[PDB]
């Protein structure tokens, strides 16, 4: 009889697993600071890594990994690109982007951003940024205006490159965002869960008002709240695999693998193998896991790209069934016992 | 040359004492009865082994050293034991009650009628020193002499010698080693009054130490003979250069200037490899490179904890045997970009190296095979507070409901010392999330 | 090191002769204090129970106490009798007719300064004294009476010594008189005060024991005391033998106990044993020790929690094992161990096993579940007090109602205490 | 990565390599401390034998 602790009320997908575990009948749920658990549920903020693997006689393993939050803060998931020799400044699926610091506080690339920016509108490039936080976002063409906004709020904000082509499904000449789960287990083996869902914009994009920002963000939030056409196309607008894929075979002569998952899959690989060193749990006196929610943008080449990493991420509701009993699956009753859903990443080229 | 005083307290500074002198007489050829044929110079000198060896007519070498035990039974198998002709009489010294497991009574029942006799012994040896430069303590956490004596000690060498360096060696408590339920209190108790009389403290987990012993010894339960013979190489390692020829750490001093810039942080990790049992039959000797390596897998730590999840403020190479610089710099640079070494803004990224070119003595009859190379790293990163969080966590469940604390004000303390040093342990938490940690 | 050993009243002179018997079997002591053992692990710590005589014979620092000669005439004839020291048999003439107000403040009253004498020159004889154990009843008059008035004679003269207590509790299944909640009630009070660790030993439990698993139909107070003998002999272990754990009393009362008023211990024995071959495995002695039917408490430890625990494994086995098998009942049952005291179990093994057995275990609880024992000496006493019905006993040498008022009061509030942490 | 301060011996080196450079109370007082609780505990054992004595 296995044990467990919970210390995440609000986790949508946690609550899952742990009732999935309970009707095991191989699992007790203990009390949240009893110390003599198998499996730490832990909370998000201050999870105390550091008491965990002294228990003689337990096996412990946490559903988090220390460390991982460089990949899944803003601001950090920059700094870790552009410092990472493996992603590089020179990395062709991160949008060009900048940490700023407020003047407030007062490292921070605000005048090596302006030199891009300056470079561009003298090189009549298309010019619209997006500034942003870990709601308060602002897309303009205006640098002189950005750069004021930012200080108005009181914490650091990056500064990216807005995806002005922007792949949009018809009928609807309409923006999309896809959300990918991985979960990573106690071997650091990197599953890709083989469900995503494409978070739709129910607004036709339109490129000449960034002012009203409901047709440029396809938050779940924003889309059930300020638009006129939640639910007219997709049921809650959300698009699922098989029918995005039969979309890509009918209108472009493409499918998901080929056109954008290949793309997909090589960006989650190089992520989770950058910070592995930094984060691997292999030869630690306790164990972890996590699930990540990645967040990718297509433009209209077909082209795919990271805007950010999620941590803590919730599941689809459609999938929340399938996703959790794979985490007890793998995740779980791999260290503690009692055809997949995952797609394993990993890649051997010999250079 | 400047002499040293070591000051065995409680069972577990005597038992690791008695490992550590074993071990020294074994390096410095001194035999059990006091002689040293190689020393040539009968009757005196200065060599480097004189700061720990003092020298008699007769050719005797006697360590500059006091055992201090409230109760009999531990310095009595000294007094009897196969090193009984080393130590002068005067040099053990024991009560006949002991602390019971309690802080207070160590420190203010027991301690006040016997720390005047341990000072005019401490005293005697401090007398034939032409210059003394301090004093290497060692002592348990979480027994009540180890814990409460030796606070009382810290407090009054700093009176009585206010310009001498004291380093101390500090068994930090774990349950798989027999362990009283009251230690977590004995442990931050102690630290809270020896914190600002105590310049560098090498702190030992026998959680760690234990774990070494069944994992790279095959001993699957480890007694305090094992532990002591394992840690008494760890504490060689660590002053071997006090006692043998060098330029690195050859003082006390150089011990706080090398690896401790903000004084209250002064815990250096240490990390030892490798650890080989002498009953592996077929063994292949480890590299410059292989050794350096497992000095940063946390399973070869004296205390379990991630540095790679904090800063480091120093950090020293001290090997023993077959080893040249140029392969400790290949060995470096190759670790450089295999592993996460981040050292704070206002420190340089660099490491004091130290060879002595003798490798590791084993006891005859030890746990440890001997070996070509062994290297010991002392590391000052801020992860080590992670053995802090754990004790203070455990402070906090027990004290939330008073449980034991009528033993403590039975001795005379008041209650207000326990929120006290767990204040100051709060503050000294936070010191190290401030060096070590950037906002998330 | 020394403990001086005291033994008052009927029950406590028949357990503690039992007792000694045991023990000096064990260290190799024959009757006539003659050692003939093969080991010298024997006679590594005979110093804590016995003293050296002339000839080095070895002889108990035990102080043998009653208010009639019948029982200690009966323990000089037994089978151990010589092997006491004949001045420290100290007896009155007249009984204490199961009355606590008599063996407290009358007859015992006249007898208890001789009783000093002899503690005093025992003391006086004891390179370093640690303190005292006491066997005694506390349902009749001597024992529980004068054996609480020698507990605070011996704290007046010894303020700093242990005093250690193996009490054996009344029960309706095995009773000698209807006043026995009353003779209990007044000592438990006595006990909360001035013991720093009590054996609890009901005799209901002892019962049930020989009657459901030891298959004894009709138990006697020899079969309740063969299993007293087995458990105070488990319990003593370290005080007798050598071990990386001491023989001292002080830190096993600093770590079992962390409010001074809980000190009531729930002990357990296995395997149970009347007076078989099968090998005992590891995982068996740990379950059974656990089990609730192997305590001599007639308490549920599933009703409480534990606050600590001690357990002592004896004979030859594997502590990997030993280990294992404490860390899986702490891990498999964390539920019924306070989570506000980390790592409240501690686990002793000694290589020497009893006589008869090649393993067993001995179980020490402080359990909160122990209310039950004293909630239901309560009710026992409150049934009797609400009508005043046996008090002229007690009103007839002296005592007042308000003194049983005081120590119900006193034993509910013991009560409320323990409860008070089963939530907390 | 920069090899500095080398030192030989016959018993060994020593050197410094550098990857990359930067970005009490009284005598009185204890006996004092000490003699406090001795008196806290003289007390405690005086309301013991006061009690006794009652
Ligand atoms: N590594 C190691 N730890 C020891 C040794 N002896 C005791 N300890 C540990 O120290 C703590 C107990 O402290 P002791 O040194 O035995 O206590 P003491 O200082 O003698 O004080 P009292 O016995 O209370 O008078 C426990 O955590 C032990 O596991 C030893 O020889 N080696
Ligand atoms: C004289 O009798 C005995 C003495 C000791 C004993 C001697 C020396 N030191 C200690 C320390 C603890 C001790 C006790 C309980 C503990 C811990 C840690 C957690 N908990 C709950 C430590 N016990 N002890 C031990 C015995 O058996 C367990 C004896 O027999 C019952
Ligand atoms: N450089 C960029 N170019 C184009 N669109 C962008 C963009 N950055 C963000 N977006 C859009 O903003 C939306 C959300 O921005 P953000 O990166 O902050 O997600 P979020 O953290 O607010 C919610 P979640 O964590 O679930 O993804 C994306 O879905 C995308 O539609
Ligand atoms: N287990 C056990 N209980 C006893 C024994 N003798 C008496 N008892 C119980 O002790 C109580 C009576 O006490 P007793 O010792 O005879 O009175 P005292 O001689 O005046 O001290 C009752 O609970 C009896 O059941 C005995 O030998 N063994
Ligand atoms: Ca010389
Ligand atoms: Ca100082
Ligand atoms: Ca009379
Ligand atoms: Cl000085
Ligand atoms: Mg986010
Ligand atoms: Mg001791
Ligand atoms: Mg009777
Ligand atoms: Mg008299």
């Amino acid at each position: 009889m296995y044990t467990f602790v919970v210390r995440d009320e609000n986790s949508s997908v946690y609550a899952e697993v742990s009732r999935l575990l309970l009707a095991t009948g191989q699992w007790k749920r203990l009390r949240k600071d009893n110390p003599r658990f198998n499996l730490m549920l832990g909370e998000r903020n201050r999870l105390p890594f550091g008491r965990l693997g002294h228990e003689p006689g337990l096996v412990q393993l946490v559903n988090y990994y220390r460390g991982a939050d460089k990949l899944c803060r803003k601001a950090s998931l920059v700094k870790l690109i552009k410092t990472s020799p493996e992603l590089s400044e020179s990395c062709t699926w991160f949008p060009e982007s900048y940490v700023i610091y407020p003047t407030n506080l007062k490292t921070d690339e605000r005048e090596v951003f302006l030199a891009a920016y300056n470079r561009r509108r003298e090189g009549r490039e298309g010019n619209v940024w997006i500034a942003k936080s870990s709601e308060g976002i602002l897309i303009s063409s205006e640098a002189s205006e950005l750069l004021d906004f930012i200080d108005e709020q009181g914490q650091v904000h990056v500064i990216q490159k807005y995806l002005e082509k922007p792949l949009l499904l018809e009928p609807g000449h309409r923006k999309f965002d896809i959300r990918s789960w991985v979960l990573v287990d106690h071997l650091y083996n990197i599953y890709l869960y083989r469900e995503g869902v494409l978070r739709t914009s129910s607004e036709p994009y339109n490129s000449a008002n960034f002012q009203d920002k409901t047709c440029h963000l396809t938050n779940h939030c924003i889309q059930k709240e300020y638009s006129k056409n939640y639910g007219r196309y997709e049921e809650g607008n959300e698009m699922f695999f098989e029918e995005f894929n039969q979309y890509l075979m009918d209108a472009l002569n493409t499918t998901l693998e080929n056109s954008i998952l290949l793309q997909i899959k090589h960006i989650i690989r190089s992520c989770l193998m950058c910070i592995e060193p930094a984060i691997s749990t292999k030869h630690l006196h306790y164990q972890s896991f996590q699930l990540f929610g990645f967040d990718f943008m297509v433009d209209e080449e077909l082209k795919v790209w990271l805007i950010e990493v999620n941590g803590a991420p919730a599941c689809a509701q459609k999938l929340y069934a399938e996703l959790c009993q794979g985490i007890v699956d793998v995740a779980i009753s791999s260290v503690f016992p009692l055809t997949s859903i995952f797609i394993k990443l990993h890649h051997h080229h010999h250079h | 040359m400047r002499e040293c005083i070591s000051i065995h307290v409680g069972q577990a500074g005597v038992q690791i004492g008695n490992a550590c002198w074993e071990l020294y007489c074994l390096e410095h050829g001194i035999q059990p009865d006091g002689q040293m044929p190689s020393d040539k110079t009968i009757g005196g000198g200065d060599d480097s082994f004189n700061t720990f060896f003092s020298e008699t007519g007769a050719g005797k070498h006697v360590p500059r050293a006091v055992f201090v035990d409230l109760e009999p039974t531990v310095i009595d198998e000294v007094r009897t034991g196969t090193y009984r002709q080393l130590f002068h009489p005067e040099q053990l010294i024991t009560g006949k009650e002991d602390a019971a497991n309690n802080y207070a009574r160590g420190h203010y029942t027991i301690g006040k009628e016997i720390i005047d006799l341990v000072l005019d012994r401490i005293r005697k040896l401090a007398d034939q020193c032409t210059g003394l430069q301090g004093f290497l303590v060692f002592h348990s956490f979480g027994g009540g002499t180890g814990s409460g004596f030796t606070s009382l000690l810290m407090e009054r060498l700093s009176v009585d010698y206010g310009k001498k360096s004291k380093l101390e060696f500090s068994i930090y408590p774990a349950p798989q080693v027999s362990t009283a339920v009251v230690e977590p209190y004995n442990s931050i108790l102690t630290t809270h009054t020896t914190l600002e009389h105590s310049d560098c403290a090498f702190m030992v987990d026998n959680e760690a130490i234990y774990d070494i012993c069944r994992r790279n010894l095959d001993i699957e339960r480890p007694t305090y003979t094992n532990l002591n013979r394992l840690i008494s190489q760890i504490v060689s390692s660590i002053t071997a250069s006090l006692r043998f020829d060098g330029a690195l750490n050859v003082d006390l001093t150089e011990f706080q200037t090398n690896l401790v810039p903000y004084p209250r942080i002064h815990f250096p990790l240490a990390t030892y490899a490798p650890v080989i049992s002498a009953e592996k039959a077929y063994h292949e000797q480890l590299s410059v490179a292989e050794i350096t390596n497992a000095c940063f897998e946390p399973a070869n730590q004296m205390v379990k904890c991630d540095p790679r999840h904090g800063k480091y403020m120093a950090c020293c190479l001290l090997y023993r045997g077959d080893v040249v610089p140029k392969d400790v710099n290949a060995a470096i640079a190759t670790i450089k970009t295999k592993r996460s070494i981040q050292f704070v803004d206002w420190c340089p990224t660099g490491f004091k190296v130290g060879i002595n070119y003798q490798p590791p003595t084993v006891v005859p009859g030890g746990d440890l095979a001997k070996v070509q190379r062994a290297v010991c790293m002392l590391s000052n990163t801020t992860a080590i507070a992670e053995a802090w969080a754990r004790l203070d966590h455990k402070f906090d469940l027990m004290y939330a409901k008073r449980a034991f604390v009528h033993w403590y004000v039975g001795e005379g303390m008041e209650e207000g010392e326990f929120s006290e040093a767990r204040e100051d342990m709060a503050a000294l938490e936070k010191d190290y999330e401030e060096v070590g940690v950037d906002s998330v | 090191r020394e403990i001086v050993h005291i033994q008052a009243g009927q029950c406590g002179n028949q357990i503690g002769a039992k007792f000694w018997e045991v023990i000096s079997d064990e260290h190799g002591i024959d009757p006539t204090g003659s050692y003939h053992g093969d080991s010298d692990l024997q006679l590594e710590r005979i110093n804590v129970y016995y003293n050296e005589a002339t000839g080095n014979k070895y002889v108990p620092r035990a102080i043998l106490v009653d208010l009639e000669p019948g029982t200690m005439d009966s323990v000089r004839s037994g089978p151990f009798g010589q092997i006491f020291r004949p001045d420290n048999f100290v007896f009155g003439q007249s009984g204490a007719g199961n009355n606590w107000a008599k063996g407290h403040y009358t007859e015992g009253a006249e007898l208890v300064d001789s009783v000093l004498d002899v503690v005093r020159k025992e003391s006086e004889s004891c390179d370093c004294l640690q303190g005292f154990q006491l066997t005694h009843s506390l349902g009749g008059g001597t024992g529980s009476g004068m054996g609480t008035l020698l507990i605070s004679k011996i704290r007046e003269e010894y303020p700093d010594r242990i005093m250690n207590t193996f009490s054996v509790m009344p029960s309706p299944k095995v009773s000698d008189t209807v006043v026995e909640p009353y003779n209990a009630t007044l000592s438990v009070h006595q006990l909360v005060e001035n013991t720093d660790e009590t054996y609890c030993i009901d005799n209901e439990a002892l019962y049930d024991i020989c009657f459901r698993t030891l298959k004894l139909t009709t138990p006697t107070y020899g079969d309740l005391n063969h299993l007293v003998s087995a458990t105070m002999s488990g319990v003593t272990t370290c005080l007798r033998f050598p071990g990386q754990l001491n023989a001292d009393l002080r830190k096993l009362a600093v770590n079992m106990v962390p409010f001074p008023r809980l000190h009531f211990f729930m002990p357990g024995f296995a395997p149970l044993t009347s007076r078989q071959y099968r090998a005992l495995t590891v995982p068996e002695l740990t379950q059974q020790m656990f089990d609730s039917k192997n305590m001599m408490a007639a308490c549920d430890p599933r009703h409480g929690r534990y606050l600590t625990v001690a357990a002592i494994f004896r004979g030859r086995m594997s502590m990997k094992e030993v280990d294992e098998q404490m860390l899986n009942v702490q891990n498999k049952n964390s539920s019924y161990f306070v989570e506000w005291i980390p790592n409240n179990v501690k686990t002793a093994v000694c290589d020497i096993p009893p006589r008869g057995l090649k393993m067993s275990a001995t179980f020490i609880g402080n359990s909160t579940a122990i209310q039950e024992l004293f909630k239901r000496i309560s009710e026992q006493f409150t049934a009797m007090f609400r009508r005043k019905a046996f008090l002229h006993w007690y009103t007839g040498e002296g005592m007042d109602e308000m003194e049983f008022t005081e120590a119900e009061s006193n034993m509910n509030d013991l009560v409320s205490e323990y409860q008070q942490y089963q939530d907390a | 990565m920069e090899v500095i301060e080398l030192n030989k011996c016959t018993s060994g080196q020593s050197f410094e390599v550098i990857l990359k450079p930067p970005s009490d109370p009284s005598l009185e007082e204890i006996q004092k401390k000490l003699e406090a609780a001795e008196e806290r505990r003289k007390y405690q054992e005086a309301e013991l034998l006061k009690h006794l004595a009652e």
